């Protein structure tokens, strides 16, 4: 999986990165893939995962910790149209269960609890294989769709996501690759002058704070900020007039 | 501020009237008219060493 | 400049205070970009008072202990004596760490070149 | 000519003389200060001086006689319909204005019976206080209570025989703007006027000059002066452009 | 004489009535903040620091 | 006075504050107690506010 890795090298990490920079990025993400088609994929984790698809075929991920009474879930659907676009929704049911096979614009309940609402054109620029998936921590939902990441702040007490594929093929082959991550894992990113890989030259670490080394953290040594650090974010405090020069 | 409300003029003369800030703002003359001299009696120091 | 959806539904605070002796302010803020930014001085949001706009590149926050809360480097608005800070807020990077500083004052020397720091210098010793 | 009678001569030795112009007269106002939801009120000194019972002879009076026959309220505007009379109001909101309105009883407006206001104390006189001043805290009274500065009140207005003074009390901030004309329903004060010159009055500071708009993003406060502490350029703040 | 303040709000320092005190400079009266009574002799010479 | 004007007392007008003022000068006997007046001034030699 080093081609897959390498197309996750270039479509995933392509998501905000600015120039001559490393840093020391820790996301729950990939390790080992998995493909699916058992349509009904009840699996219970504590971090959402990423699939991963080129055909036109609906998808529908549901995302909850045990079915609560205010507590807010997350539906969403990844449908196929003439352009394949992608709608999430936060709300709260009862009733039901994904063992459906319906068409599926906004098919999960008509909850009387619900907040957020978004509809996302997924952005199926590349040809090749490109990543989409979530995360949670317990207050803080991320979004990866399309060429942004955007953040919701409701609450997570979030242990089951429920993922399935809602129709009868007969016998179709599918590339198709979804994951759930359960893990802690860490990145070390590049891009000091560019290793043409595309760009970079990563490296995953085994354990815990590796050679990344983010020149934001330093060591206060005597109550003294170290010479020669980038003051890009601390300033001159005052309350009459700023200086210029 | 040479004992006056503030160090610029039309601050002065957007709190009192005519026949009034006249006072205040002749503190103002007087005391940058000797800042000058202070500058020049410098400067001619110069000019003639 | 974090600007994200806030679907709190609960009147959440996103920046609340403990002041001495037991009192409770929470400020909140929005987006357009501009920051329509309101407060609290109460248990729940019973009202609302409208701070101000904070610019649209925001990039340091300091809470000083009698109640300076500056913004960018300028005082915006004071406040009272804080005791401890209710926070929770974001950045747009997704990369690396923050900084949360515990600071003392101390003379020092400042390098500024188009109002931002070049270089630091300290007066400790006698030298 | 303004060389020469700048130079008291009427001939002058041929060189170089650093000449300028008088500037204008009328110039476009500009204030720009820091955005806010706007809260405006409307308060006014009404004087009321019997006539009644000293028809003509009101010019003879004595100085505490006209104290019996002065009738001195603060009439502050609510927003509903009509206005109250107060004695000593102490503003909490964030815009005001001072009005002032004196009315004989009968048609008596001539030169020998007026009443008008005076600085006796204060570092702002009552007829400027409409314009763009800035405080902290600001409370008036008309009793000989707490002092802070007080304005005068007279009578005669060649003799200025005083009634009761006026005396304000206040500090020096910016939580508190008087305006002049009630810039209601905005919820942004504005006239930025550009490409002439112009009488601006920016965050407090205040001067006369061109101001322009520029492409040059500076990461910091609110305003820039120069050594002097005159205004070289500011931010505004519902946005990111800075002008010069 | 002078005049000291007697504020309510500390952040909005409205006023209710002054403590004026009338003084004149000079030496037959001395504050003292913690009373030395007893003594008729006022000390603490502190030599050599 | 706080028995009117129940936590309402941040919403009190400014001469609202001087019904409820109680403003004297507890000027202390050496002989136990203490006595209240409205405009002591002092005669003696050392003192303290
Ligand atoms: C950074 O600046 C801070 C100032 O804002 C420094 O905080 C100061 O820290 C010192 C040392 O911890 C405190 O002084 C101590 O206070 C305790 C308690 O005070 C009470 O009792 C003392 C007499 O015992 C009396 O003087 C006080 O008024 C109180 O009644 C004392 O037991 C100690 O002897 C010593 O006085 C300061 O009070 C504190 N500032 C305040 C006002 O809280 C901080 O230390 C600095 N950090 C640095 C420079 O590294
Ligand atoms: C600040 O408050 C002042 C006190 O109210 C405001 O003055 C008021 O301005 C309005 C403008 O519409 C006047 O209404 C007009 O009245 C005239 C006739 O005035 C005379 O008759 C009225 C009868 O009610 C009497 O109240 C006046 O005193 C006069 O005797 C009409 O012809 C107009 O059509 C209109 O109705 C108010 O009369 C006037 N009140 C006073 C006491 O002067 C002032 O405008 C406010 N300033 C602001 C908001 O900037
Ligand atoms: C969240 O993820 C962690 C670790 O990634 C989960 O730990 C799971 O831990 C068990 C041990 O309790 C591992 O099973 C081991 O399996 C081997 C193979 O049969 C067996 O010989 C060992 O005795 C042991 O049973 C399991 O592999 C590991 N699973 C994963 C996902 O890596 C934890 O359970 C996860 N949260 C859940 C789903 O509860
Ligand atoms: C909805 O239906 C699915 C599929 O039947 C249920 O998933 C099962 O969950 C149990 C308990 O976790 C597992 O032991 C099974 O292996 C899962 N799959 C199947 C095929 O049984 C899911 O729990 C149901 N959710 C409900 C009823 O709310
Ligand atoms: C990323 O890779 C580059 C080389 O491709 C590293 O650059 C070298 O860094 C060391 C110190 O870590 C320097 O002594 C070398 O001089 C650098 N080489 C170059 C090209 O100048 C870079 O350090 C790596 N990323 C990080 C931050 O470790
Ligand atoms: C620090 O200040 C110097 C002096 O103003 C800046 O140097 C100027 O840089 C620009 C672009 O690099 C040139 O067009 C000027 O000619 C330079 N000035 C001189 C006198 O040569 C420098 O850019 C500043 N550093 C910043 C803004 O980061
Ligand atoms: C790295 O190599 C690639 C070739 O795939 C080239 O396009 C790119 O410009 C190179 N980058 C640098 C910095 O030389
Ligand atoms: C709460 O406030 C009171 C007074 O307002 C104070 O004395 C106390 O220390 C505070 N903190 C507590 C009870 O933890
Ligand atoms: C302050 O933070 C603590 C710990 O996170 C939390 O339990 C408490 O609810 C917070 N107080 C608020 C939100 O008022
Ligand atoms: C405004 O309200 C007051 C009571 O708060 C009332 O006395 C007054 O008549 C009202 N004025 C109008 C015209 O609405
Ligand atoms: C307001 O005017 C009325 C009518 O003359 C008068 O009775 C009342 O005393 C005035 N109130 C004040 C506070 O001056
Ligand atoms: C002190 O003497 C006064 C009379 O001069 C008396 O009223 C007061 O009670 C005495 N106090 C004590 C406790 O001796
Ligand atoms: C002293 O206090 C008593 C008890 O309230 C009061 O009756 C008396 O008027 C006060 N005297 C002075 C001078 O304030
Ligand atoms: O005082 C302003 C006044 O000046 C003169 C003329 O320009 C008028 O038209 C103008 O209104």
């Amino acid at each position: 999986h080093e081609d897959n890795c390498g197309w996750y090298n270039f479509v995933y990490n392509n998501k905000v990165g600015p120039n001559a920079k490393y840093s020391y990025i820790n996301t729950q993400n990939l390790n080992i893939p998995n493909v699916h088609g058992v349509y009904f994929d009840v699996r219970e984790h504590n971090s959402d995962g990423v699939w991963d698809q080129i055909d036109r075929v609906g998808l529908l991920i549901a995302i909850h910790g045990t079915s609560h009474y205010s507590l807010l879930m997350v539906l969403q659907d990844g449908v196929e149209a003439s352009q394949p676009h992608v709608a999430v929704k936060i709300c709260h049911w009862n009733p039901g269960n994904i063992s459906t096979y319906h068409q599926f614009d906004v098919n999960l309940g008509d909850g009387g609890q619900c907040v957020f609402n978004q509809r996302f054109s997924l952005d199926t620029v590349l040809t090749a294989n490109d990543f989409y998936g979530f995360q949670w921590t317990d207050t803080y939902v991320d979004i990866y769709l399309g060429g942004t990441i955007t953040k919701v702040w409701v609450v997570n007490d979030w242990s089951v996501v429920e993922a399935s594929i809602s129709s009868h093929w007969n016998a179709l082959n599918y590339g198709y690759y979804i994951q759930f991550v359960n893990r802690t894992t860490y990145y070390a990113y590049n891009s000091t002058g560019g290793s043409n890989y595309t760009h970079l030259q990563l490296t995953e670490c085994h354990t815990d704070y590796c050679a990344g080394y983010a020149k934001n953290v330093f060591v206060p040594i005597d109550g003294k900020i170290p010479e020669g650090f980038s003051f890009s974010n601390w300033f001159l405090l005052t309350d009459k007039s700023t200086l210029v020069q | 501020n040479f004992q006056a409300i503030s160090s610029s003029i039309a601050e002065i003369y957007n709190r009192l009237e005519k026949v009034e800030a006249d006072a205040q703002v002749d503190r103002l003359i007087t005391g940058r008219l000797a800042a000058l001299n202070a500058y020049v009696a410098q400067t001619l120091t110069q000019y003639a060493e | 400049s974090d600007t994200d959806v806030y679907t709190d539904s609960t009147t959440d605070d996103q920046l609340h205070f403990t002041f001495e002796d037991n009192t409770t302010a929470s400020i909140t803020c929005y987006s357009s970009n501009s920051y329509l930014c309101f407060a609290n001085f109460s248990h729940s949001s019973v009202s609302r008072q409208f701070l101000g706009i904070l610019p649209p590149t925001v990039r340091e926050f300091a809470f000083g202990r009698d109640g300076s809360i500056f913004v960018n480097g300028y005082k915006y608005f004071s406040l009272q004596p804080i005791k401890s800070v209710n926070f929770s807020i974001s950045s747009v990077e997704n990369y690396g760490f923050w900084t949360i500083a515990y600071t003392n004052y101390t003379d020092v020397m400042v390098d500024v070149n188009g109002t931002v720091i070049t270089r630091l210098f300290y007066c400790d010793s006698p030298l | 000519n303004r060389i020469k009678c700048q130079q008291l001569k009427h001939e002058l030795p041929d060189g170089f003389y650093s000449a300028s112009m008088l500037v204008k007269k009328d110039l476009p106002k500009t204030f720009v200060t820091m955005p806010q939801f706007y809260n405006w009120m409307n308060v006014t000194l009404h004087v009321v001086l019997n006539d009644i019972e000293k028809k003509a002879d009101i010019i003879l009076a004595g100085a505490p006689e006209l104290a019996s026959l002065a009738d001195i309220h603060f009439e502050i505007a609510q927003a509903n319909g009509s206005v109250v009379n107060v004695t000593s109001v102490c503003v909490q909101a964030r815009q005001l204005a001072l009005f002032y309105k004196y009315t004989s009883l009968q048609g008596l407006y001539t030169y020998s019976n007026l009443v008008q206001l005076q600085n006796y104390d204060c570092p702002f006189s009552p007829q400027q206080f409409n314009n763009y001043l800035q405080f902290e805290t600001l409370c008036f009274d008309v009793s000989p209570a707490v002092a802070g500065c007080k304005w005068s009140l007279v009578h005669d207005v060649k003799w200025r025989t005083q009634f009761a003074t006026i005396t304000v009390s206040y500090k020096d901030g910016a939580m508190i703007t008087t305006m002049p004309k009630a810039q209601l329903g905005f919820q942004d004060i504005s006239n930025i006027v550009k490409d002439e010159c112009t009488d601006y009055n920016i965050y407090g500071f205040q001067g006369t000059g061109i101001i322009r708009s520029t492409t040059s993003r500076l990461v910091a406060g609110l305003y820039y002066t120069s050594a002097s502490g005159d205004l070289l350029g500011f931010k505004i703040s519902t946005t990111g452009e800075i002008f010069t």
